[PDB]
């Protein structure tokens, strides 16, 4: 609920890189599941009882990416300097291109994932950092 | 011997004769009301 | 026929314009057989309005006033052209069918209103049903190709829905092997050498094809002879009622069916055929081509730019 | 390489409108099982009960 | 035959289907041009009872 | 007739140029400024406003 | 003011209301007249600029720029006449109406009194232009020019209305430019970049940077008959001036990030003119001029420090004519020979002798001989942009070389012997060919006599 | 406001009213005056001036209605204000009187090029 | 037959007038319980093997849609035991209200329906009546308005105006293309709804007009996109300038009135200092426009006039009040800062 994400945040933003990443890496996978599970209501199947497990083979991910993103900052965090800078908490995004590339084929994703899932990382931090609100009232 | 209905033709004319009349009937009345009230 | 909801719920016509004098009817005919010689002669006895058969200008024979406009603006293969049976041509011998069909519905669409506005019996010439005889000698004589045969057959399943069939439907008196000379002796300069194929194959194809309605609900009547010709005229005059009165309607189909009270089946034949813009509203073209029945955009699509002149010539002002 | 990057947006989306129509065809059972995933998944997820 | 091209094949490419933008999977069908009547029609003959030696 | 179509339209100008004169009466609210800008004693400010 | 919109809307039923073929001469006659009104009350101050109404100061601003906008209208019907005479009058009545329907907003815009009348009228075109491109095209590639012309112009100009409604309720009221007399600056954050970036990038997508110009030759290569709206779309573009109303103020003090718009368009200026040399299609060849020495203003505007506005204004209306007129030549020479392929037309200059001096004076004003406006519009660019950093003399000094080989190669391609197979090309430029081609070089060079009427305030 | 489900209450007596020759009321029904001309053109009239009994009765309708509606609009923006000042007037604690001072006081940035 | 069709077609609005007029939770059940009772026969009229495999996929999808509600009425009959109509006093009520009420409107999920019904109802006549059922529910949400979990009614919104957008780009039948992009405009009006809930209705009326004037135009014979090609060279060209004077205005461009809802709505959704929400809505209705362009490249490009097709007859449909609407569906922008203070 607001819960998990909030918990992590009010946790080790720039430091205590372990719990945070272990969390951001497990939550990514958790989110990944949801979509895989959903794929059975709207999409059908044909490999019987065991089939759904087979299906999940394609979703054998999300978790990996989550882990990696946290890991990058986990490895960094206090690294060279404050990884709190707008450009930095970026870094967790791009490794993502590589992640998806590894997951499947090449040239037609791994850049875009590194690209766009790169672009949209920084904003988060940059967002609360200037005090932005998405859902508000007067 | 043009053949409209010659039934309704003139209603629209006659009706507007009412409306503008009734319009100003509310207007020429209400104009003084401002001053009568203020 | 009903006019809106307003002219209906007050008063209507269901059985009170139909006294049993309604009795829609048609005839068939071969090539130069039953055209005008008999069916025309019958209007009275029983006071039945008659309709003309076919030909390119029938839609010009409505709307006016009324002088027929040329063959460009009303497009077709121009009767006395395809009598060259152009199996190699521009074409087409199919696009004739369309306008030959496009009126073929319009007569039958213009009849079904005449009854409910009057109750007069109506004799026809070749109704929408019996036209298909040409296609047998039109398809097997090779001048039509494939894909133009099924097209108006894909039109067939669409176009015919609410139509009450004709009652006393009469196939024609037929000459054994004479329409060779009948087409010969009567002149008809461009009705010509076209051979057994479009001669013989239709005759094999009249009964064995038109049979279903012949065995369908409404009782049919049949001659094979020279013609009625003062012998069977009165026979098909009075005694064509005796078969059309007591043992008349089988499943009847034309009762103006179980909505007969002027309801969902009764007045929605006569609200469909007023302002006959919706009657040929599915006849308008398919996805793209058919490769035969077509008009390009400007080339030759300016034919509309000429017939474009104010499109309503007279309504003067003030009213 | 100016026309690869932006019109990539064209043939990016126009494909995702092939996964929102093709794969949804038919089987009134298959919708209805999926309203159920949605009506439970709103319980666990978020503020919805809070 | 100059000003432009509203040519042969521009109509059929919108021809009735799901109109695969970049890829085809399952088309439906040229929906019925009249009041829709694709499906099967059900007619049972009658019931066969013998009213017998009773 | 007399061709209303033609130059009768340019009369739209003075039609409009008058409208730009409709406002100056409601924009009068300052006759007072220090930039000369006077509206001091004269029968000049009095015209045009 | 209403002195203008009212007659020019009064034009609107001067046209259809008329008879048969009298229509063209009917409206071309009047449409010239309005030019007396154009100057009439205009070219007042000068100092302490003119504002005659609440929501209009027509143009005071020293961005007069409006007199041209009222020129190009009755230059169209002399321009557009050629092949538009071949379809119906009730359609020909349309094409004169929407074309006016454009001319009415360009008078509304450039005045606007404010920001928020600008925008809704800044986006208020694209209704009239898009309809002229898609219909009355030539090729069938036009249908894509319809989209690309949107989905950029509209694509990023929505972030305006997110930003300009963000200012309206933040500081006072934007209702008026003429009150900025309270403006606080913009220091820095990861929010304010976006603000500055949202209040900018919508304008760039019109006057192209070397990115995101991908539409400009797509629409011009294939575009209406005469360049009928192609003359107008060379007005529309330069009308991105409004960046002159903003970037002067309203976040003045971020120059911090200017550099990706400098070095990005400053190395394209030396660039896209050079990708214009091997072009095989003539209405392409001119379309890439229009980027080049237009995109020089974007390094004039961002830099502050006038002597740029001395030189940045003269440029918006510098090629405003020269770049207009070339699309008028390449039209005519296309009437006779129906390929736009540059090669095909050769061996002219014998057969149309009077039209010789027409090419020349056109292609000479990209060369920018010193006396005309062109250089006196470029040499106030180089004088300030030199002081920025001394090294700008090189690249923009190269621009002054490749552009000279650029222009000539277009003329000198039409000096050759070719008799070759053409039985066409008989018409020796009937007057309209040389009449509408004038009313450019006559008014253009002329201004150099008293060229204080084209200048900013600075 | 009050006297609910009233087009306009009795309190609108004190407003001017919005009498004619305003550009809108003229403009109102102009967009109808270009509407009437359509009304012919859809059916292939093909007059482009057809019976003046259809080519009028529009212009009659709009401006009447356009008028009879503008009488309340102007009202509404009055009751909006009315309810504002009368709140702005009381609670002066929520409405300070700013002081007077500028030059010789304020510093700006100060960042020239 | 013809009388009752005005008895039925009257009882609908009587079904939705008890909805807007009532104080009492029971009546807002009975109120839109008798639509799903009184709608159904309209679908039928020509008795075909779609309408009857349509209204049965509609029926049981508005049957539960209701029947959940009655479970989220009787929850807060426990707690507080006071019916009436006001915030729901308990979170399992509202979350079982709003996301089980999105079934009638259908929002971001709960639409595998709106295309399965609107397509292939044999009756295209209307099918304008599926603008009532947008108007019954909202006349709850305006009342309950200060209770929502607030993380939802946006989460069904922003997953909607997206999912209804992409839905159509792939479509040809133009009953669907209106079916789609009628989930879209349910994205703007319930995304606003917690902030200043009028300036919703504004988008609600401007919507009832524009989608209204489409259908009345789509009624002559028009059905499939490539039957709108055979339009201008056949029926009348004054029709084509119309269908181009709206379909463009409906996605909206500022000189028209279709730009009127957005232009006002964002005055509201910023000023509450949420500026990262509306762009993504503002920017997504963009590729909601590329239906209409490419719909509008059908009719003005003179595409292969049908075939030899000669319609010499005039028309006798009912255009009723079409000769008005696209002077109010277009030209109203210049008129009104009323809509925020008029209906309020
Ligand atoms: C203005 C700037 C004038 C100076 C530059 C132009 C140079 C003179 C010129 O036109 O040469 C034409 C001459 C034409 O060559 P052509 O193709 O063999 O002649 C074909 C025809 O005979 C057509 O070419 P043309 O040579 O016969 O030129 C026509 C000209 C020939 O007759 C002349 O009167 C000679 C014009 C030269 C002076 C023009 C006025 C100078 C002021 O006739 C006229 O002058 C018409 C009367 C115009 C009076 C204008 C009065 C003010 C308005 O050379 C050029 O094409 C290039 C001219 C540009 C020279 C370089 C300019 C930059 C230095
Ligand atoms: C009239 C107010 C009470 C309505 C009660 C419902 C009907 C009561 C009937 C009482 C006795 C009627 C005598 C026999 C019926 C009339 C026969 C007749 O004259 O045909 C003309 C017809 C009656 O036809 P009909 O009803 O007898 O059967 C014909 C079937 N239809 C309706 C499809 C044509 O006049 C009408 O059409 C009026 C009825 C319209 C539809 C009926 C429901 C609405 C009733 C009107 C409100
Ligand atoms: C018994 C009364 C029958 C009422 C049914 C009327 C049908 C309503 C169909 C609504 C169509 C959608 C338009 C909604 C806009 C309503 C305009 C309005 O509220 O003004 C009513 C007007 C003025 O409304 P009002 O400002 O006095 O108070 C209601 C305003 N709302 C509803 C927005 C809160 O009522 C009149 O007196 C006009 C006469
Ligand atoms: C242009 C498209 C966008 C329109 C934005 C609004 C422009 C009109 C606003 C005029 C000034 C104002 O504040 O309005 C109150 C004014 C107040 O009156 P006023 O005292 O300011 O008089 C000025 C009127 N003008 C500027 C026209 C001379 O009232 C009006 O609305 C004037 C009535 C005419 C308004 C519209 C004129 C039509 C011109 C555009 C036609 C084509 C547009 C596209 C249509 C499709
Ligand atoms: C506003 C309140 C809600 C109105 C929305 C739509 C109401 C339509 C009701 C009737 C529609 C219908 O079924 O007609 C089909 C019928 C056709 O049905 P039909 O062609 O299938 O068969 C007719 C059968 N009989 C003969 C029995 C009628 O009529 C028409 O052809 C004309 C269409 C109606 C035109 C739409 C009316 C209003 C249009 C503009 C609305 C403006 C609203 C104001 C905005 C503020
Ligand atoms: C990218 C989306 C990210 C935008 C971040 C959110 C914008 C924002 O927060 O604006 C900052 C600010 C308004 O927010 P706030 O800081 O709270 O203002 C203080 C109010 N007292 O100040 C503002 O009002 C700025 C709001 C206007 C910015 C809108 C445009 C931002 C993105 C424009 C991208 C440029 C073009 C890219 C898109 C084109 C391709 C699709
Ligand atoms: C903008 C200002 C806002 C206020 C708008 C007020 C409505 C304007 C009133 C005029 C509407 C014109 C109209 O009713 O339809 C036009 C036409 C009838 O015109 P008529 O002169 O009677 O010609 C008859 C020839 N057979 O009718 C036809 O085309 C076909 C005949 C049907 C007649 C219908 C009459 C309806 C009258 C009330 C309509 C109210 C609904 C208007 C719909 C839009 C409202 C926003
Ligand atoms: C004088 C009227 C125009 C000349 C005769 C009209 C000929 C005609 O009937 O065509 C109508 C034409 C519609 O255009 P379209 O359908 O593409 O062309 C084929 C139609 N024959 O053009 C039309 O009339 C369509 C109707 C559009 C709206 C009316 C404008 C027509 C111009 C004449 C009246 C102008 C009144 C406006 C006055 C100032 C307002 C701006």
């Amino acid at each position: 609920a607001k819960t998990v994400l909030r918990q992590y945040w009010d946790i080790p933003e720039g430091t205590e890189c372990h719990r945070k990443t272990y969390a951001t890496t497990s939550i990514g996978g958790a989110a990944g599941l949801v979509v895989s599970a959903y794929s059975v209501a709207l999409k059908t199947p044909t490999s019987f009882l065991e089939g759904v497990a087979r299906t999940g083979r394609y979703t054998f991910t999300a978790a990996a990416i989550g882990a990696i993103f946290g890991l990058t900052s986990c490895i960094s965090a206090q690294v060279r300097e404050k990884p709190d800078d707008p450009l930095n908490y970026l870094i967790g995004g791009c490794a993502g291109g590589l992640i998806l590339g590894a997951r499947t084929r090449s040239y037609g994703i791994g850049a875009a994932a590194c690209a766009y899932m790169g672009l949209t990382a920084a904003l988060v931090k940059m967002g609360q950092l200037e005090g932005w609100q998405v859902f508000a009232e007067p | 011997h043009g053949s409209p209905n010659w039934l309704k033709v003139g209603l629209t004319l006659g009706t507007s004769v009412f409306l503008w009349i009734y319009l100003i009937k509310q207007h020429n009345e209400d104009v003084l009301e401002y001053k009568r009230r203020n | 026929l009903q006019y809106g909801p307003l002219a209906y719920i007050l008063g209507e016509k269901a059985t009170k314009k139909m006294t049993e004098k309604s009795k829609l009817i048609t005839v068939d005919g071969n090539i130069c057989s039953g055209k005008s010689k008999l069916a025309k002669e019958i209007a009275e006895k029983l006071g039945l309005k008659h309709f003309p058969e076919a030909g390119i200008h029938y839609v010009d024979s409505t709307t006016g006033d009324g002088k027929p406009l040329p063959v460009q603006f009303s497009g077709n293969c121009s009767l006395e052209k395809f009598y060259d049976d152009p199996k190699s041509n521009d074409g087409n011998s199919y696009r004739l069918q369309a306008w030959l069909y496009a009126s073929r519905l319009l007569q039958y669409a213009d009849a079904l209103e005449h009854l409910l506005s009057t109750g007069q019996g109506v004799v026809l010439e070749r109704s929408i049903y019996s036209d298909f005889v040409f296609l047998e000698a039109m398809y097997r004589q090779g001048f039509i190709r494939k894909q133009c045969v099924d097209h108006y057959n894909q039109v067939k399943k669409v176009t015919i829905c609410e139509y009450l069939p004709p009652h006393v439907v009469v196939y024609v008196d037929v000459p054994v092997p004479e329409v060779q000379s009948r087409i010969q002796k009567k002149g008809n300069p461009h009705e010509m050498k076209i051979t057994s194929a479009y001669l013989q194959d239709i005759e094999n194809a009249y009964k064995g094809t038109f049979l279903p309605e012949m065995s369908e609900k409404c009782e049919v009547l049949q001659y094979s002879a020279w013609e009625a010709q003062d012998a069977e005229k009165v026979v098909e005059d009075i005694e064509y009622l005796k078969y059309d009165k007591g043992p008349w309607l089988d499943q009847n189909d034309r009762n103006l069916h179980k909505l007969r009270m002027l309801v969902q089946d009764k007045l929605e034949v006569l609200n469909y055929t007023s302002i006959p813009v919706f009657l040929p509203e599915v006849t308008v073209g398919a996805h793209q081509s058919d490769q035969v029945f077509q008009e390009f955009t400007e080339l030759p699509g300016r034919k509309y730019r000429a017939g474009y002149n104010e499109d309503v010539g007279d309504k003067w002002i003030w009213l | 390489w100016l026309e690869a990057i932006l019109p990539k947006t064209i043939s990016l989306a126009q494909m995702k409108a092939s996964t929102l129509v093709t794969n949804q065809k038919g089987l009134i059972k298959l919708y209805f099982l999926s309203f159920l995933i949605t009506i439970l998944i709103s319980m666990i997820l978020f503020n919805f009960h809070e | 035959a100059r000003q432009w091209q509203p040519d042969v094949e521009w109509a059929e490419q919108y021809g009735g289907a799901v109109m695969y933008p970049t890829k085809e999977t399952a088309h439906w069908k040229p929906p019925p041009w009249n009041d829709v009547d694709p499906p099967k029609d059900t007619l049972v003959s009658n019931l066969t009872l013998n009213f017998g030696p009773q | 007739r007399d061709h209303w179509v033609h130059v009768l339209v340019p009369m739209g100008f003075v039609f409009g140029y008058y409208l730009d004169r409709k406002n100056d009466e409601k924009l009068t609210a300052f006759r007072n400024k220090s930039l000369l800008y006077k509206r001091e004693l004269k029968p000049n400010e009095e015209v045009t406003w | 003011m209403l002195k203008y919109i009212i007659p020019t809307i009064m034009l609107m039923p001067l046209t259809w209301l008329s008879k048969n073929n009298m229509i063209w001469v009917n409206s071309t006659a009047h449409s010239l007249l309005i030019s007396f009104t154009s100057l009439l009350l205009m070219n007042q101050f000068g100092d302490n600029s003119l504002n005659f109404s609440l929501l209009f100061f027509s143009d005071s601003l020293s961005t007069p720029l409006l007199i041209l906008t009222m020129w190009l209208l009755p230059l169209m019907l002399m321009a557009s006449q050629h092949h538009l005479s071949k379809e119906n009058l009730t359609r020909k009545k349309l094409f004169i109406t929407m074309l006016i329907s454009l001319q009415l907003f360009l008078i509304m815009t450039f005045t606007a009194m404010e920001l928020i009348l600008f925008y809704i009228l800044f986006e208020a075109t694209l209704v009239p232009t898009l309809i002229i491109i898609t219909r009355w095209g030539n090729q069938t590639e036009r249908l894509n020019a319809g989209l690309y012309f949107l989905f950029y112009t509209l694509a990023g100009s929505l972030p305006l209305l997110v930003a300009l409604i963000y200012i309206q309720n933040t500081v006072g009221s934007l209702n008026f430019l003429m009150l900025q007399y309270w403006v606080q600056p913009v220091h820095n954050s990861w929010s304010n970049v976006f603000m500055w970036l949202a209040c900018m990038m919508a304008f760039m997508v019109k006057m192209p940077l070397y990115g995101l110009h991908l539409w400009l030759p797509k629409a011009h290569v294939e575009a209406p008959i005469a360049g009928s709206m192609v003359l107008a779309a060379v007005l529309l573009k330069l009308g991105g001036y409004g960046m002159l109303r903003i970037t002067l103020i309203l976040n003045p003090m971020t120059d911090f990030m200017a550099y990706p718009f400098i070095m990005l368009s400053l190395w394209g200026m030396i660039m896209t003119s050079s990708i214009c040399l091997r072009q095989t299609d003539l209405k392409s060849l001119i379309a890439y001029s229009s980027v080049s020495h237009m995109a020089l203003v974007i390094v004039a505007i961002l830099i502050q420090t006038p002597w740029s506005y001395m030189g940045a204004t003269a440029l918006m209306i510098a090629h405003g004519l020269t770049s207009s007129m070339l699309f008028c030549l390449a039209n005519s020479n296309y009437e006779r020979i129906h390929s736009r392929t540059m090669i095909l037309a050769r061996g002219l200059q014998t057969l149309l002798p009077l039209m010789a001096t027409w090419w020349l004076l056109a292609s000479l004003t990209n060369l920018a001989l010193p006396p005309t406006i062109n250089l006196i519009g470029e040499l106030f660019v180089v004088m300030s942009t030199f002081s920025w950093s001394n090294i700008t003399i090189i690249l923009m000094g190269v621009n002054m070389v490749i552009t000279a080989l650029y222009s000539l190669y277009m003329l000198i391609m039409t000096q050759r012997g070719k008799y070759t197979y053409h039985i066409n090309n008989i018409s020796p430029s009937f007057t309209r060919e040389n009449a509408l081609m004038s009313l450019h070089i006559l008014p253009l060079l002329l201004l150099t006599l008293n060229p204080k009427i084209i200048l900013g305030p600075l | 406001g009050r006297a609910t489900f009233q087009f306009l209450p009795d309190e609108a007596r004190s407003l001017p009213p919005p009498k004619l020759t305003d550009p809108r009321l003229a403009f109102v029904g102009f967009l109808g005056y270009c509407s009437g001309l359509i009304d012919n053109a859809i059916r292939r009239r093909p007059v482009l001036l057809a019976g003046l009994h259809r080519q009028l009765l529009y212009i009659t309708s709009f401006v009447f209605v356009g008028y009879y509606l503008l009488k309340r609009q102007d009202y509404m923006y009055a009751v909006r204000d009315h309810d504002m000042f009368s709140y702005i007037k009381s609670h002066p604690e929520d409405f300070p009187e700013k002081d007077k001072k500028t030059y010789g006081e304020v510093f700006e940035e100060f960042h020239p090029v | 037959n013809p009388i009752i069709f005005i008895i039925i077609l009257l009882t609908i609005m009587l079904g939705t007038i008890i909805v807007m007029i009532s104080s009492h939770w029971l009546l807002v059940w009975i109120g839109f319980e008798m639509n799903m009772l009184a709608i159904i026969p309209i679908m039928m009229k020509n008795h075909n093997p779609r309408a009857t495999e349509a209204s049965t996929k509609y029926f049981l999808t508005q049957s539960t849609a209701s029947m959940l509600l009655m479970m989220a009425v009787i929850i807060n009959l426990m707690f507080s035991g006071q019916w009436t109509v006001m915030k729901l006093f308990n979170p399992m009520a509202s979350m079982l209200m709003t996301m089980a009420l999105a079934m009638k409107l259908g929002m971001a999920p709960f639409h595998f329906w709106v295309p399965e019904v609107t397509q292939g109802i044999p009756l295209s006549s209307g099918l304008i009546l599926l603008t009532w059922q947008k108007l019954a529910p909202m006349s709850v949400l305006y009342q309950i308005f200060p209770s929502i979990n607030l993380n939802l009614i946006l989460t069904l919104s922003v997953l909607s105006i997206l999912i209804g957008g992409w839905g159509g780009l792939n479509q040809t039948q133009l009953r669907k293309i209106m079916a789609y992009s009628s989930i879209a405009h349910m994205g703007w009006m319930t995304a606003v709804l917690p902030y200043n809930p009028t300036m919703t209705l504004l988008n609600l009326i401007i919507y009832i007009i524009m989608t209204s004037t489409m259908f009345t135009m789509f009624m002559a014979n028009s059905t499939t996109t490539t039957l709108s090609l055979s339009h201008t060279w056949n029926k009348t060209p004054i029709m084509t300038v119309l269908i181009l004077a709206t379909l463009l205005s409906m996605g909206g461009l500022p000189p028209l009135s279709g730009f009127m809802p957005k232009w006002m709505i964002i005055q509201e959704m910023t000023k509450n200092n949420s500026i990262i929400l509306p762009t993504f809505m503002a920017i997504t209705a963009l590729l909601n426009l590329y239906f209409y362009m490419r719909l509008t490249y059908s009719t003005t490009l003179t595409m292969f006039p049908s075939t030899n097709n000669m319609k010499m007859k005039w028309q006798f449909p009912l255009m009723k009040k079409m000769t008005f609407l696209p002077t109010m569906v277009v030209l109203s922008t210049m008129m009104l800062p009323l809509t925020p203070m008029l209906s309020v």
